[PDB]
């Protein structure tokens, strides 16, 4: 049971990393307001903070579905609202010629998360999702499999892949 | 400088971090964070901040 | 996918109440559906898998608890109802070995191999203590007594022909001789007349 609140800590510990690391890369915030990362590398903190606090404040879609995993909260409409949060973010930033730029960097992006959550479905709901991303990147140029090799690379087996491709 | 670049850009400018970024990602005893990192500038600059381009 | 029938594991934690009712629905609606086939429409995927939730449901009664015996009738009677009606129809839907004969081939096998009077049995007993009783035998349950007693008789009948061409023989026609009479089924005729019991008890024998 230590093993079982050790483990939890150092979950929570490293979304705060994960939120410190984005916060120096955001633009949107001050150097002088410091007292966020002074918070952040002080103490571990309660996961509604995180979340509500930072998470939703500084947009960190990522964060947010990541820390809801560690929750364990299964409302599939709040995951999903959370879900086109991010796609649609990453649209803004786009613009066209990067196709294939973007194309990379949503596929990074999916990954990265996309290994996070993929052991659980309910925020990786593999069934929902794989149409999601396809119509969301329909509005781009497309190569086949450019949809499928994110989830495989995500840590998806192929079997599992396969037979929900198939329903 | 690697977390933010902008100031390396800023003093130096953008040839230069490229440069530099470039040095990083193939310099060796690197960690993998860095080397990719510098990779990701190098390729795509920084996100929806500096762009990485051909002007006419 | 991978195998999973939904309704299965819902309704099988608990039976009183309200999941007596969505079982009882789907039975219904089950039971139709075989029906429809009879009009025909894409039979062979639905119609093998109704064969396995009426069979698992039909061995699975023994143990279930019910909300009464009445409604206990009602569900054995239409389970029984849909695997009798699977084996006849089979024949005369057409595209070419059938639709339904994997529905129906499934039916035999299961009986044929690991098999469980009871579910049978237990038909058989309620229908031989039923209350001789004018009102609220009403008729309702009089006749779903006579109900899922006939239909439960016609359909062990349909297996004992079935099972000769095949050959299976065996253990159902032992246990309906050790049932058979021999005591209770030749008891059954006595009760009612055949109001309702004695031709297909007889019939059977």
């Amino acid at each position: 049971e230590f093993l079982h609140e050790l483990e939890e800590k150092m979950e929570v510990a490293r979304i705060q990393l994960q939120i410190q690391e984005t916060l120096q890369r955001q633009y949107s915030h001050h150097s002088s307001v410091q007292d966020a990362v002074s918070q952040l590398d002080s103490e571990l903190m309660d996961i509604t903070k995180l979340y509500g606090e930072f998470a939703d404040p500084f947009k960190l879609a990522e964060c947010k579905l990541a820390i809801i995993h560690c929750a364990g909260y299964s409302d599939p409409i709040l995951v999903q609202t959370l879900w086109q949060d991010i796609i649609e973010k990453e649209l803004s930033d786009s613009v066209t010629l990067s196709s294939s730029d973007r194309m990379h960097a949503l596929s990074l992006k999916i990954v990265l998360l996309g290994k996070i959550y993929a052991g659980t479905p309910r925020f990786f709901p593999l069934d929902f999702i794989v149409q999601f991303l396809e119509q969301q990147v329909c509005t781009l140029n497309w190569d086949v499999g450019f949809v499928i090799q994110t989830m495989n690379e995500i840590g998806v087996p192929l079997p599992r892949l396969l037979e929900v491709y198939d329903q | 400088l690697l977390v933010e670049i902008e100031r390396f850009f800023k003093l130096h400018q953008e040839d230069q971090a490229c440069a530099t970024c470039l040095i990083l990602a193939c310099s060796t005893c690197d960690r993998e964070v860095s080397a990719w990192a510098t990779r990701a500038f190098f390729r795509y600059g920084g996100e929806a901040q500096m762009r990485f381009t051909t002007l006419p | 996918m991978n195998a999973g029938g939904y309704g299965n594991l819902l309704m099988n934690s608990e039976q009183p109440q309200g999941e007596y009712g969505v079982t009882i629905a789907f039975l219904r609606l089950i039971t139709t559906l075989v029906k429809g086939q009879l009009g025909s429409t894409q039979s062979q995927g639905l119609v093998p898998c109704v064969m396995f939730v009426l069979k698992e449901m039909l061995p699975s009664y023994h143990k279930w608890r019910y909300n009464s015996h009445g409604v206990r009738e009602q569900i054995g009677c239409l389970i029984l109802e849909l695997i009798h009606a699977i084996l006849n129809l089979c024949h005369e839907t057409d595209l070419h070995s059938s639709h339904t004969p994997s529905l129906q081939f499934l039916c035999i096998c299961s009986l044929a191999y690991t098999e469980a009077g009871q579910t049978v049995i237990n038909i058989m007993g309620i229908g031989v203590d039923t209350i001789d009783m004018v009102m609220a035998a009403g008729q309702g349950q009089g006749q779903l007594l006579i109900k899922t007693v006939k239909l439960a008789f016609s359909v062990t009948n349909n297996v004992i022909r079935l099972k000769p061409p095949s050959n299976v023989v065996s253990p159902l026609e032992q246990a309906l001789s050790q049932h058979g009479a021999g005591n209770n089924l030749i008891a059954v005729l006595a009760k009612y007349i055949y109001p309702a019991l004695p031709r297909l008890a007889i019939q059977l024998l």
